[PDB]
């Protein structure tokens, strides 16, 4: 149970040090906080006519 | 410069501090913009820096 234990901790370490997708669901946050203010900034160039 | 300043260069009235920059201009180009349509870097019309 212990070396089980210690064999599925060392794939946590193999899992996200390789593969890009995993935190996607902490990304997509920080990318709509850094695109709603893009977009706010971006809204400055507008003339309203 | 180093000063904040009520400038005027060619009628771009603004707000702001003057810093010598290292942009590498062309000939023809007299302001250069921010991301917000905003003028952020300028070429003084009495010496070309
Ligand atoms: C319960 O499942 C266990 C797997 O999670 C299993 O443990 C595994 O047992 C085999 C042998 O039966 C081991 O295989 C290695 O055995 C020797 C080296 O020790 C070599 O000759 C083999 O080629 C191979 O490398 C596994 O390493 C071992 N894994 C673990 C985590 O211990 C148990 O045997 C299963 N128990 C029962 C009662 O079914
Ligand atoms: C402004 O005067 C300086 C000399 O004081 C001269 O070097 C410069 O070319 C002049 N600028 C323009 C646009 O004529």
């Amino acid at each position: 149970i212990a070396n089980q234990f210690n064999s599925a901790i060392g794939k946590i370490q193999d899992s996200l040090s390789s593969t890009a997708s995993a935190l996607g669901k902490l990304q997509d946050v920080v990318n709509q906080n850094a695109q709603a203010l893009n977009t706010l900034v971006k809204q400055l160039s507008s003339n309203f006519g | 410069k180093n000063k904040c300043v009520n400038f005027n260069f060619n009628g771009l009235t603004g707000t702001g501090v003057l810093t010598e920059s290292n942009k590498k201009f062309l000939p023809f180009q007299q302001f250069g913009r921010d991301i917000a349509d905003t003028t952020d870097a300028v070429r003084d019309p009495q010496t070309l820096e």
